[PDB]
Parts: structure tokens; sequence; C-alpha cells
RNA sequence: GAAGACUGGAGUGCAGAAGAGGAGAGUGGAAUUCCACGUGUAGCGGUGAAAUGCGUAGAUAUGUGGAGGAACACCAGUGGCGAAGGCGACUCUCUGGUCUGUAACUGACGCUGAGGCGCGAAAGCGUGGGGAGCAAACAGGAUUAGAUACCCUGGUAGUCCACGCCGUAAACGAUGAGUGCUAAGUGUUAGGGGGUUUCCGCCCCUUAGUGCUGCAGCUAACGCAUUAAGCACUCCGCCUGGGGAGUACGACCGCAAGGUUGAAACUCAAAGGAAUUGACGGGGGCCCGCACAAGCGGUGGAGCAUGUGGUUUAAUUCGAAGCAAC
């Protein structure tokens, strides 16, 4: 459970922070389901978008493995 | 565009014609005119050889640059005319010496911008490159055959080849009519689709608006006398009565293959159309 | 009706929030197809079975590179936005609406709305680009008594884009728009206020959406129930037994197919909604029986007795017809 940006009060997710976004996509590079990583609903819209976005700039993976 | 005329007489029914909306200007560059004269399929010894053909309005050739050599001057594009002699239109363009040369107007081709030829140019349109430099994939056009020679294979209005691949000496070239061609590496090519794509829309209306462009009647063999076409002949109407549709000269012509069945430039060609 | 006054309806200002709302211009990655070149050999594909089909001018498979079209995996959720049709890759530009708080401003400026004007899935039409997959018509191979179908192999218009037409749908919540009043319980989306608390977090109050369960009340019943099908007020559209029939005639619109408006003669004594009890299903669960399994031994094979059919005869007397006649 628990709203892991809530919890800890950061507010700007942004698609530069490459290290924070691998925590939320599986081995994969799929991005993971808000009823797994327990993230409320407004900040999984966020994270969706920079995700998509640093996924364009070769930071993260389309496929991987 | 194309404009359509409105139903005011019979002969204007259904005429359409080009709007000349890309057309610059109207005169020509004095310099690099020269005369023709019709000739009217007659030949060397004044005989009819090719019929159906002579009596239309009178024109004037103007020297296109089919070669393109003039390298790693930059040219600006003046104008963009019109050429009786080709389908095409044709753009005037005065290079940084004060040269004035005529080449064929790719699409995209617009009164201001720049061309250049040779090794460093870019992959851009209407600039000319040999073969050997062009990537595989691009659409060219105003092909060669022999190097130095000058453009003569894809010409007409918006028409386009694409490059396949190179293997060496020579490189293969889808040409407009559907066939993978082989040709030297050394050749020159421009990089574009030819100019004036709606050319074939165009509707003439008129038996008179044909004559204008220099065309006589043609009467079909089934209307001719017995000594004039082997079709010819019959009380009343009469249908093909051979065994295949003939030429005027024999030599059936509804299907049968033309080409030289011992041609060198056979191992030259891929696959046909 | 006339002249004044007011702020709660309505609108503006100020401060915040969320969104696949729209149009244009660019860009990205998986995958099917095609092309060029490496390696390799006789198969590949398809079905309930097979054939058509592709393959020794060397495929299917595999590695590299290129071309082009169309749709956007995970996120994705009785989640969100829009008046309805509808809108899911990313970025930028131009844009419409909505919700919360404040009480700064105007001071009834409001609701509904026949004729009118716009938008309106998919198919379809006209001019022109584009065409990778899919696929009406169609061709071939199957299936069957026949198969103008379902199945298999291909395949054109079409599906895509620009502009102009069309004006329809199970265009559905089968439920016109506006406003007020009438128990509760519990999820979720976007906000606001307060208690506790170093934050984190838990609880209570509240506004606008989106679901489920339920009292009064309503309903023929099913069921609806603060997102009413309850109790009331204002304006609009429509109905008056079934067929003939959305037909004919007239009119308006359309390039065409057609669309909108729209009867009568004649004929029937019914058409219809919901729920009940059976019966049935090439619907689903569970139990039983020498019903299958595990056995032992027969029949169908050969020779005869014997009953039936068939057939032959003047007669071959009549009745029995899967199980349940022989
Ligand atoms: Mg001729
Ligand atoms: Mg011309
Ligand atoms: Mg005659
Ligand atoms: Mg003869
Ligand atoms: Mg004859
Ligand atoms: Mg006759
Ligand atoms: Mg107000
Ligand atoms: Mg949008
Ligand atoms: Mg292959
Ligand atoms: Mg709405
Ligand atoms: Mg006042
Ligand atoms: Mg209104
Ligand atoms: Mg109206
Ligand atoms: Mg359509
Ligand atoms: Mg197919
Ligand atoms: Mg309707
Ligand atoms: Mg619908
Ligand atoms: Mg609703
Ligand atoms: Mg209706
Ligand atoms: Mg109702
Ligand atoms: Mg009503
Ligand atoms: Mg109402
Ligand atoms: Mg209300
Ligand atoms: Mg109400
Ligand atoms: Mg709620
Ligand atoms: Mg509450
Ligand atoms: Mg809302
Ligand atoms: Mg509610
Ligand atoms: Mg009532
Ligand atoms: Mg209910
Ligand atoms: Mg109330
Ligand atoms: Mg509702
Ligand atoms: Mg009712
Ligand atoms: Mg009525
Ligand atoms: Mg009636
Ligand atoms: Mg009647
Ligand atoms: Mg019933
Ligand atoms: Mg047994
Ligand atoms: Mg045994
Ligand atoms: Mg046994
Ligand atoms: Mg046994
Ligand atoms: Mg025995
Ligand atoms: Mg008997
Ligand atoms: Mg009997
Ligand atoms: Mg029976």
């Amino acid at each position: 459970k628990v709203c892991y940006f809530t919890s800890n009060g950061i507010t700007h997710i942004d698609y530069k922070d490459v290290e924070l976004l691998k925590k939320f996509v599986s081995e994969r590079g799929k991005i993971l389901p808000r009823r797994v990583t327990g993230t409320s609903a407004k900040y999984q819209r966020k994270l969706t978008v920079a995700i998509k976005r640093s996924r364009q700039m070769a930071l993260l993976p389309f496929v991987a493995e | 565009a194309i404009k359509k005329y409105k139903p005011t007489t019979n002969g204007r029914r259904h005429m359409t014609s080009s709007d000349f909306a890309e057309i610059t200007t109207s005169t020509p560059e004095k310099s690099l005119l020269r005369p023709l004269k019709k000739k009217a399929g007659r030949n060397n010894q004044g005989k009819l050889t090719v019929r159906h053909h002579g009596g239309g309005h009178k024109r004037q050739y103007r020297v296109i640059d089919f070669k393109r050599n003039k390298d790693g001057i930059p040219g600006r594009v003046a104008t963009i005319e019109y050429d009786p002699n080709r389908s095409a239109n044709i753009a005037l363009i005065n290079y940084a010496d004060g040269e004035k040369r005529y080449i064929i107007a790719a699409k995209g081709l617009e009164v201001g911008q720049t061309i250049y030829s040779g090794a460093e140019a870019d992959i851009k349109v209407g600039n000319a490159l040999e073969l050997k430099d062009i990537p595989v994939g691009t659409v060219i056009h105003n092909i060669e055959m022999k190097p130095g020679k000058g453009g003569q294979l894809v010409r007409s209005a918006g028409t386009s080849a694409q490059v396949l691949g190179k293997e060496g000496k020579y490189v293969l070239i889808r040409l407009n009519s559907g066939e993978v061609r082989m040709i030297l590496a050394t050749c020159r090519a421009t990089i574009g689709q030819v100019g004036n794509e709606q050319h074939e829309l165009i509707n003439i209306g008129k038996a008179g608006r044909s004559r204008w462009m220099g065309k006589r009647p043609t009467v079909r063999g089934s209307v001719m006398n017995p000594n004039d076409h082997p079709h010819g002949g019959g009380e009343g109407k009469a249908p093909i009565g051979r065994k295949s549709p003939m030429s005027p000269w024999g030599k059936p012509t509804l299907g049968y293959k033309t080409r030289k069945k011992n041609n060198n430039s056979d191992k030259f060609i891929v696959r046909r159309r």
C-alpha cells in the first residue's frame, strides 16, 4: 500500500530522475499497475507520462528483455 | 490544379485544363532558344514513315541541361516556366558565375532555393549526384545510362525511380515502368520526383484541341479496302475474320512480343514489368 | 402596466484543480508484408479429415539492412472528458467547456422554445492522392441429397488522407429540459475545512461527479427509490386496435442510392406487456441402474432345429413391428 510519493511528499515527477522511475517499471520496462505499487491515482497518471517521455530519449527501454 | 469549364457549348462540355498556377514568368531566356521545324513524320527521302503526325502550333526549342556537369558552383532557382517540347515544366537557373541554364523542374522546386552538383552535395531535391554517392532507398529521376552522356531514363512529368541496392560496380534501380534494372555506379541522377504531376488528368474535350498539338485522324483498319489493310473488305460490318488481329503490315499486334530475342543488355535486367 | 428598493436565481472579478474535449504541424517503438545480400535443405501451409496454394530459377527457418501503409502492447480502472455522435503513442502552437474556494461587482439580466440555422457512428456518392494487413462481389478446393453458406487458399471496390455531398442506427439509460422538497449504509474521481500528530498516518464535517444495497412512496408485474419510474410547478415533442404501410398521390431536399411530410378503400377480433405451472433444449450441475470399466463365458465363422422378411405358388389363413415384433 502507501503512496510512495505522498509518503515522501515529492510532488513533481520528472523524466530526468531515471533512477527513481526504474522502481515502478518491471524488469522489462513495462509500467506496473497502481494496485501493485500502491500509488494513488493522481500520481499514477503523472508517473505514466514521465515514463513515456523518458522512454523516448533512450533513458528507459521500450521492451528491454 | 485542374480547371473545369461550364457547358456553354457542346465542344466545351467536358473539356478541362490546367490553371498554370506554378508558372512564374512568361518570357523565355532569349539566349537559350533554338528553332525547330515540323517534320510531320516525313523521312530522309521525304516519305511518310510514322503516321498521324504534323500540322500543329509552331514551337521553339530551348536547350535543357541533362548532363548537369557544373560541380561545386551554387545555383539559384530564378523562374519556373512552360516548355511546349515536353510534358514537364522547366526552371531557369543562374549560377553564381553568371551562367544561366535550364533544368527539369522537380516536385517541390520553387523560386529562391539553391542546388548543387558533385560529391559534396546534400541529399536534397534538385541536387545531382553520382549513383555511387546516393544512399539506397532514395527517390531519384533523370537517370543516365552511360557516364558523361546526360540523363535519359526518367524524365517525363510526375515520374520517379528508387534505388534498391549496391553490389559493386553496378547499382540496382527500379525504373518507373516497374523493372529492376542494373546500371553503372559512375552515372548521375537527380533527387526527387518530376514536377507536373497532374498532367495525366487533362481532358482534351475537342477534336480541334487534339489537332492543335499536331495529331491527324486515325482510321480504323476495319473500314479500309482489302489491298489497304488485312482487316479490310467485307459486305456490311465485319468482324476480325482472322486468327489474330493484325497490324497494317502483318505481324500480329495483340500480345505478340517484339523485343529482340538475342539482346546484349538482357543480362543487366533482373525482372521485367 | 408605471416609478422605485434588495440579493439568494443569473452573470462578472479574484485565487486554485483535474481531464483519451477539438484543429494543425512534426516525431517514436513493437509487429504483419515486400525488397537486397549471408547460412542451410526439402519441405512449408491448412483442416474434423483432405485438396487448392507456395517450394529445387531453391522456399518455410535464420542474421543483417532498407521501403511503405495502418493501428497505438503495459499504464487501464461499473476510471476521465464532451450537448449527442464520440475521444487511448509522444512534443509544440491555436482553442472550447467544467469543478472548488472568496464575497470584490451588476442587480431578475432567468427557464422553455414551434418555424430557422448548425453538428451527426458505419455504409455509400463525386474529384484526386495512397494502398501494409483485413475483406462485400468474385475465382478455385472442400462439406451436403442439393450448398447460390458456414470451413480452406487467393482477391477488387472499400477500409486511410484532402475537399465537397449524404442525413441514417438497438443514434438506448429503449427514460425531454429547468427548479424545489422527501430515511439510511458503503466504494471511487477532483476539491475545501477541522481534530490528533516532528512528518507519516487515522477520524469527522462539506461541494460537484460516478457505482452498489435499501425505507416511505409509486408500479399490471418486473422493478425505480436524493443520478426516482416518489411529491409538485413552467415550456416543448409525441400516442389513440393489428395488417394494408412508412405504402400511393402531392410537395421540399439530393449527382445517385434515397431522406423528410404522409393517407384511403379493403380485411381481421384480435395484436400486445409482465409474471405463473408444465413440457422441451444438438444449456449447466449432482446422483442411481450389469450402463460403462475388471472379469468369466457365449453370438457373429461350420452343420442342423426354429421364427420373420423376401420370393414363388390355386392356397402358401390371420395378428406382432427399435428399445417394448422375430
Ligand atoms: Mg498513331
Ligand atoms: Mg508542357
Ligand atoms: Mg469502305
Ligand atoms: Mg491481304
Ligand atoms: Mg475481314
Ligand atoms: Mg452481314
Ligand atoms: Mg452565484
Ligand atoms: Mg486531447
Ligand atoms: Mg526469409
Ligand atoms: Mg457532460
Ligand atoms: Mg447596489
Ligand atoms: Mg436551450
Ligand atoms: Mg426545429
Ligand atoms: Mg466512412
Ligand atoms: Mg486473405
Ligand atoms: Mg430514426
Ligand atoms: Mg451509440
Ligand atoms: Mg448515466
Ligand atoms: Mg426512439
Ligand atoms: Mg419515464
Ligand atoms: Mg415526462
Ligand atoms: Mg423532470
Ligand atoms: Mg433538481
Ligand atoms: Mg428532479
Ligand atoms: Mg459518493
Ligand atoms: Mg460524508
Ligand atoms: Mg465534473
Ligand atoms: Mg453522490
Ligand atoms: Mg403515478
Ligand atoms: Mg435499486
Ligand atoms: Mg433534496
Ligand atoms: Mg441513470
Ligand atoms: Mg411508469
Ligand atoms: Mg394522435
Ligand atoms: Mg390502427
Ligand atoms: Mg385501421
Ligand atoms: Mg412472461
Ligand atoms: Mg464390461
Ligand atoms: Mg480378460
Ligand atoms: Mg476385460
Ligand atoms: Mg473373455
Ligand atoms: Mg456353442
Ligand atoms: Mg406374420
Ligand atoms: Mg403388424
Ligand atoms: Mg418406439
